[PDB]
Parts: C-alpha cells; structure tokens; sequence
C-alpha cells in the first residue's frame, strides 16, 4: 500500500511516473517518519487530523 | 480556529454595509471551537 503511491513532476525533459518512498522495496522491513518538533506538524498528519476533527464535530451536530 | 469566521466577518465590514441594511438582514457569524453554546443550543443557567 506504501509502494503503489505515485506522483508526477517535470524533470528537465518530460513527465515522470516516479513513486514516493524510494527507500521502500520488497526487501524493506522498516520505514521511519522524522520531524524536528513533532509529526503532528508535517502536513501528511496535520491534514487528516484537521479533516477528522471537523467531520467528527459535524456528525455530533447531525446526531443532535 | 476561527480563520474563515474572521474572513467572512471582515468581508461584511468592507462591502456589505449598504447591502445587509437594505434587506434588514441580521447576520450571525459562528465558529465551532469558540461559539459551541450558540450552535449546540446549550447555554449556562446564568
């Protein structure tokens, strides 16, 4: 599920279907997320949390 | 945080002075985090 992630950046010539997490292969055992302060402010964590909080808030109001 | 509340609040301050009064239109600006009691309708006894 980490492998199959893709993106497309312009690299000097043309488009490129390069994958995220170049380290992760079929022989990888660990991957590590590194921050300076905390993972909460690294935007692949910020974004879902923010989204959840708001949806959660809404469903409470919908229940009421 | 009330980011968009502020953005809405100050947009009405700028160019909706003449328009809101013209319709007798009362406006209510609410954030979830701050203005919980008005949205949940659960004020204190007071």
């Amino acid at each position: 599920n980490y492998s199959a992630m893709i993106f497309e950046t312009i690299v000097d010539g043309k488009l490129k279907t390069e994958k995220i997490f170049k380290e992760i292969n079929e022989h990888s055992t660990s991957y590590t997320f590194r921050s300076e302060k905390g993972l909460l402010s690294a935007t692949q964590f910020t974004q879902p949390a923010l989204t959840l909080m708001e949806k959660a808030a809404f469903e409470d109001l919908k229940s009421k | 945080s009330p980011t968009l509340a502020g953005m809405a609040q100050r947009t009405l301050k700028n160019k909706y002075e003449s328009y809101d009064a013209a319709l007798s239109l009362h406006r209510e600006i609410l954030c979830y985090s701050k203005d919980a009691k008005e949205i949940y309708y659960t004020p204190d006894p007071s």
